[PDB]
RNA sequence: CCUCGA
DNA sequence: TTGTGGGAGCTGTCACGGATGCA
DNA sequence: TGCATCCGTGAGTCGAGGGT
């Protein structure tokens, strides 16, 4: 029978787990881990009670299972992020992490400018054709694919892409003292 | 953008509903992010 | 009393029972009793009647039910409120707030894990109850019993404490700021200035 | 999986649960915290029957 | 949080 | 997942108001 | 129902650097 045999489980078992929370809170010091662990346990015997032979001692079987279910924890700790926990991280902190991170804290100045032209950059565009202007603005800062941006202007993909490498190349021609300024040079 | 003059400021409690119209997905997983990839797992609590 | 009259009454135990106590409430009608308590009652009883009737009279004049005091689903702060960052050493750090929302997420998984399997209904009360006690962490840390801890025996900040005091929002972050264009250095007198 | 009180209002003093359905503060710890049951329904026609 | 400054 | 198995600190603070609980 | 006890509240401002 099924659940006559559960309802010997927990006539059984549960004084066990009285004191394996006793047990459980030795080996992990915090009572809300202590808990977790000995739900776990809990959990992992009622699942496998079937496979234990009746008559026994219940109390090392179950030590056990609590005892396996610490050290299997203690492994699946070592594969996730090692966590720690702060009221509020600091500023040093914050700042640490902005030092390795893609984008750091960008200030409202360095937005500001960003927002306005670039003024060597906005004149060389200025400089070039309209077409070739637009051709280049497209592909290069908006990266519409070449059909695409064949869609746009109502111009075939050999066009655009004539305009293309010829406004670049012209671009090219001016802005030459801007990639020296910059790093674009090397 | 807003233009800062409101006229009130109200609380209530909040229905499970209100709760669930706020929501934009369930968090299931207790996972934060990868430790390989430092990328956030699905459904955890940085999905 | 449920082996034998089990089919002529319901009774259950935690926040479902209060939940389908706070049902078949009826707020007019408690509220007429407390109102006749006050206008007919003295002493002791009618200063126990106010102190509920202000409870009961705020539950139905404003349109909002009681129910609310009792969640089936908990929000979740957006992330960047609760950030997460690396440091130097390959550790991270996290707000509190994260392993508390985390807690609550490891105890509500396994009390599903443990529904589904049938467990016994000691160790399914075990877990509903240890789910309780940790939104009760996530709300207010420390407010019952032994505040949830992290390393070194700190009680992790919960949502209750990003309020309080001269740490919290009000005081620390809205009453005051850091602002831009300001500086500081030492002072020294200078007696050749005008006032 | 299982509903939760908000610990705002169970223990915040005073206990606006214990309030709202005139109950002391400690019967409600007893029953939100799984140390005692609570009657939700009688059927009082059929206990009369 | 620690040690310090007014 | 089987002979036995219960924590680490804690307190060397204090005035005040009102619920809470006890009888 | 009458209190005694307990519990929950509050306890100055701004700086520097160090960095589990």
């Amino acid at each position: 029978t099924d659940e006559e045999l559960t309802a010997r489980f927990e006539r059984d078992a549960i004084p066990l787990l009285d004191q394996l929370y006793g047990g459980a809170l030795r080996m992990t010091r915090n009572p809300a881990d202590a808990e977790d662990l000995l739900q776990e346990t809990m959990v992992k015997a009622y699942a496998g009670f079937r496979s234990f032979r009746h008559g026994t001692n219940l109390k090392a079987w179950l030590y056990r299972i609590l005892t396996n279910t610490y050290i299997n924890s203690y492994r699946k700790k070592q594969r996730q992020p090692a966590e720690y926990p702060t009221e509020q991280i600091t500023d040093w902190q914050l700042a640490s992490n902005a030092e390795h991170s893609s984008t750091g804290l960008r200030s409202a100045e360095v937005e500001a400018l960003e927002a306005l032209p670039d003024t060597e950059i906005k004149e060389a565009l200025q400089a070039l054709p309209e077409e070739f202007r637009m051709a280049v603005y497209y592909a290069d800062v908006e990266g519409f694919p070449y059909k695409e941006i064949a869609e746009i202007m109502d111009t075939p993909i050999g066009t655009v892409m004539s305009r293309l490498h010829r406004g670049r190349r012209q671009l090219r021609g001016l802005l030459a003292d801007v990639a020296r300024d910059r790093g674009f040079a090397r | 953008l807003d233009v800062n003059f409101f006229d009130e400021l109200r609380i209530g409690l909040a229905t499970a509903e209100d709760i669930r119209q706020w929501s934009y997905g369930e968090v299931k997983k207790p996972e934060t992010i990868n430790y390989r990839t430092l990328k956030p797992e699905k459904d955890g609590l940085f999905c | 009393l449920v082996d034998r009259y089990g089919e002529y009454f319901t009774g259950a135990m935690g926040a479902e029972s209060i939940q389908k106590l706070i049902e078949n409430f009826d707020i007019d009608a408690e509220a007429e009793s407390l109102r006749d308590v006050i206008r007919n009652g003295k002493g002791q009883k009618k200063l126990r009647a106010l102190k509920r009737l202000k409870v009961v009279a705020a539950f139905q004049q404003s349109g909002n039910s009681p129910m609310g005091m009792v969640l089936d689903a908990v929000p979740v702060i957006p992330p960047e409120l609760r950030p997460m960052v690396q440091l130097d050493g390959g550790r991270f750090a996290t707000s509190d707030l994260n392993d508390l929302y985390r807690r609550v997420i490891n105890r509500n998984n396994r009390l599903k894990r443990l529904i589904d399997l049938g467990a016994p209904e000691i160790i399914v009360n075990n877990e509903k109850r240890m789910l309780q006690e940790s939104v009760d962490a996530l709300f207010d840390n420390g407010r019952r019993g032994r505040p949830v801890t992290g390393p070194g025996n700190r009680p992790l900040k919960s949502l209750s404490d990003l309020l309080k005091g001269k740490q919290g929002r009000f005081r620390q972050n809205l009453l005051g700021k850091r602002v831009d264009y300001s500086g500081r250095s030492v002072i020294v007198v200078g007696p050749q200035l005008k006032l | 999986a299982a509903p939760v009180t908000h610990i705002w209002y169970f223990k915040g003093v005073p206990s606006r649960l214990g309030y709202l359905l005139d109950l002391a503060p400690k019967d409600l710890e007893k029953i939100i915290y799984f140390a005692a049951y609570v009657i939700t329904s009688v059927d009082e026609e059929m206990r009369h029957n």
